[PDB]
C-alpha cells in the first residue's frame, strides 16, 4: 500500500559513490521488505538487492557484493543503497520496489513484488 | 564442566566487548533441534537486542533469535527470516522454547508456555555442526564483528538445546522445571568462556 | 479407520492445493445434526477463511461455517446465511459446537462453551447425504475451484459430526473431553485423504 | 399443569403474532408482590423490548418490565414509571427479581443477585387481580394490539411471582436455585397457551 | 441508512460488456446485503440479483445466471455487477438497492428492500 519515491541519481565519473535513497508513504513500512532493481533501455528490469523487514538480513547480487551496501531506517522508514566504485556499464534506471506486508524470506524474483516507484537515473562517465 | 544451576550471567552495561562463548560437542550436522532459555531485560521497549547467536564459517546468521523493535520475536534459519508479532510488552522475565524440523519445515514457538501458530521455514536445509555460539553480542563474523546498538543488557539462563523436536508435554515439563536430559547444550554440565564485563549471580526469576 | 487422537493436521503455508478430503458413510438424508470442532489460527486479523465445507452435487454451499473479516462467525445452510458477530478477536485455540434442526429451524452456536442466542434458518429444508467434505479449502464446485484468498493456514482437530441435536449437558461433556460416540464422523475412527502440504503432529491445545 | 423445569420457551424470529399467554388463580386484588425471572436475548444494543406484561381491562400497563434502549431497566406500576439505568451492557443470561409494596411504596430491584437502591412508587395503590399476563409481546390492550418493534426475541424462563415481598435471604436462595413454593405463578405447576412461532427447549443458562 | 450511488451505464453494441458499479455512503455497509433491480418505462421495477454481506453467497435471476456476475468489496464498500453478452431487450434503468442492516438470507422481493439509489441507464444497440 506504500507509495515509493527515489532520489540521489545523477552522473558521476568512474570510481565515485552514490548514496541513493528511497522514501515510503504509509504506515506498514516496517512490515514490508525492500528491494532495488535495475532497468536498461531495450530490456527488462533486473534484480539488484533486497533487505530484511527487520533489517538484520540482506541479499546482494553477485556483482553488488563487496561494492554495494543496503540498509533501512524503520524510524524514518527510508531505505538507503550506497554504491561505490561505479563503472560505465552500471548506468541505467533504478527502481525501489517493495511488497509483502507480511513476513517471509528474501526472494530474487519479480512477480512477488507488487509496488514500484517512479525510478531514478544513474550514469557513469 | 560446571553446574550453573540457580545461577545466571549478568551484563550490567551497554558495551561491545562483554560476551560469553559456549562450546558444543557437536559433530553431526543438525536436521532438527529445540532451544529453550530464560531471559530478562528491559531493552525491549527502547531498542533491539540479540538473544542467541549461532553461526558457521560460511554464514554469520545460521540461527538467530532477535527482538526487533515494534515487531517482536524474529526467528531466522539459514538466513531466511520469520517474525512473530508482539503488540504490547510487559516488564518481566520470559521463558521461550523454539523448535524447527528440516524434514517437514515446521517451526513451533512457545512463549511463557503459550504456543504460537506453527509455520514453515526453509524445507530441505541442513545445519552445519562446526559453529560458534555467543551470547550478549550479535555475530557478523565468526570471531568478532559485534555491534553496540545490538548488544544486550540483562540476564539469561537455562540455556538448553537438543537435536530433535520435543513434544508439547516435554516443553510443558520444561516450563515447570522438572528433570530433563539435554544432549548438545547442557545448563547442568556447561562449558564456556567469558569476555569483558559479565558476572555470575543467583537467578532473579523463580 | 485410523485413530487421530491427540493429533492434528497442520497447514503451514497459504496455498490453493493443500486440502484434506473426508469420507462419510452417510446414506439417509439429514434432517438435523451437530458439528463440533477445535481450530487454531492467527488469520483473524487478515482475510476470511473456511472452517468446514459441506457440498452436495447441486449446491456448493450446503453447509459452510466461515469466518468473515471484521464480522465474525458466518453460518450457512442450504444457501442461506446468518452471521454470529464477534466484537474483538483474541489469539488462542477455540472450540465450537453448532447444531441445526429441520423441524423448528432452531440453530444453536456454542463458542468455547458459551452459548449464543438461538435463531432460525430454513424451516422444512432437507440436506442430501451424498456429499464431499473438505478441510482447508472453500469449494465453489463439487470437488475443486479452491480460491487462494479463502484457504485456511493453521490447525484443526476433534472434528466430529452427529445426525441429531445434543443437549446442553452433552455439549458440556464434549467441551470437557469426556467420552462420547459420534455416528456420522468419528475422530477416533476417521477416514481421510490428504493432499498437498498438510502434516500430522501432536495437538497444541490442551 | 405442566412442569417446565429445566425447560424454556424459544422465540426465534422477530414477529408480532408469536406470544404466550399466562393464567393465574388469583382472585383478591394485590397489595404487594414479587416477581423473579431469568431471560436471555441479544436485542440489548439494537432496540427496546418487553420482558413481562401485566394488564387489566382498565389499564394496559398495570405492571410493565421494559428494557429501554440506552437507558436500562424501566419499571412501571399503575401507570407510573421509574428507570434503573444500566451504564454498559454485556451478552449474558440475566436473572432479575423485583418487589413492590403498596403500604410503603418501596421497590427492590435485584439483578444477578446484586441489589439496586430502594425507591418509591405509587404509595397507597391497589392492583386488580383479574388480568392477562403475556410473554413475548408488549400489550396496549387486554386482548391485542401488539407492536413488532417491541416484541422480544430469545428465551425467558424461571418465571415466578408471589403476592408478598421476599426477604433478601429468600431472594438469594432463589438466585442459587434452592427449593421454594410460589403461591400465584408456579414454574413447576404452570398453565399456559402458546401462539405462533414459539417452542419449548432445554434451557441454556446453568 | 447508507446512501447509494451508481455509475457505469451507457450504450453499447450487442455482445459487449459493462462493469456497473455502486457506491455506498455509510459505515454499516458491511451489515447490509446488496441487490440490483431493473426498471422499464410503463412498468415497475424488476429483480436482477443480490450479494451477501460477508460476500460468500449470491443469487442470480434465471436470465442473468451464466451471463452476469455480482461481487462486493467490503474494504472499499462497493458493489460490482459485470454483465456480458448484452441483448437489445437488456436496455432500461438499473437501481442498486440494499436494506438488511441485520442478518438473513437473500430474498427476491421488493418490500423488504428499503433504500434505493438514483439509478443508471443501460442501452444495447
Amino acid at each position: 500500500e506504500v507509495q515509493l519515491v527515489e532520489s540521489g541519481g545523477g552522473l558521476v565519473q568512474t570510481g565515485g559513490s552514490l548514496r541513493l535513497s528511497c522514501a515510503a508513504s504509509g504506515r506498514t513500512f516496517n512490515r514490508h521488505y525492500m528491494g532495488w532493481f535495475r532497468q536498461v533501455p531495450g530490456k527488462e528490469r533486473e534484480f539488484v538487492a533486497s533487505i530484511s523487514q527487520t533489517g538484520l538480513n540482506k541479499d546482494y547480487v553477485d556483482s553488488a557484493k563487496g561494492r554495494f551496501t543496503i540498509s533501512r531506517d524503520n524510524a524514518e522508514n527510508t531505505v538507503y543503497l550506497q554504491m561505490n566504485n561505479l563503472k560505465p556499464e552500471d548506468t541505467a534506471l533504478y527502481y525501489c520496489a517493495g511488497s509483502q506486508s507480511s513476513y517471509y524470506d528474501k526472494p530474487r524474483l519479480l512477480t512477488e513484488y507488487a509496488y514500484w516507484g517512479q525510478g531514478t537515473l544513474v550514469t557513469v562517465s | 564442566q560446571t553446574d550453573m544451576s540457580r545461577k545466571a550471567f549478568v551484563f550490567p552495561k551497554e558495551s561491545d566487548t562483554s560476551y560469553v562463548s559456549l562450546k558444543a560437542p557437536l559433530t553431526k550436522p543438525l536436521k532438527a533441534f529445540t532451544v529453550c532459555l530464560h531471559f530478562y531485560t528491559e531493552l525491549s521497549s527502547t531498542r533491539g537486542y540479540s538473544i542467541f547467536s549461532y553461526a558457521t564459517k560460511r554464514q554469520d546468521n545460521e540461527i538467530l533469535i532477535f527482538w526487533s523493535k515494534d515487531i517482536g520475536y524474529s526467528f531466522t534459519v539459514g538466513g531466511s527470516e520469520i517474525l512473530f508479532e508482539v503488540p504490547e510488552v510487559t516488564v518481566a522475565p520470559v521463558h521461550i522454547c523454539t523448535s524447527w524440523e528440516s524434514a517437514s519445515g515446521i517451526v513451533e514457538f512457545w512463549v511463557d508456555g503459550k504456543p504460537r501458530v506453527r509455520k514453515s521455514l526453509k524445507k530441505g536445509y541442513t545445519v552445519g555442526a562446526e559453529a560458534s555460539i555467543i551470547l550478549g553480542q550479535e555475530q557478523d563474523s565468526f570471531g568478532g564483528n559485534f555491534e553496540g546498538s545490538q548488544s544486550l543488557v540483562g540476564d539469561i539462563g537455562n540455556v538448553n538445546m537438543w537435536d530433535f523436536v520435543l513434544s508439547p508435554d516435554e516443553i510443558n515439563t520444561i516450563y515447570l522445571g522438572g528433570p530433563f536430559s539435554p544432549n548438545v547444550l547442557n545448563w547442568r554440565a556447561l562449558k564456556y568462556e567469558v569476555q569483558g564485563e559479565v558476572f555470575t549471580k543467583p537467578q532473579l526469576w523463580p
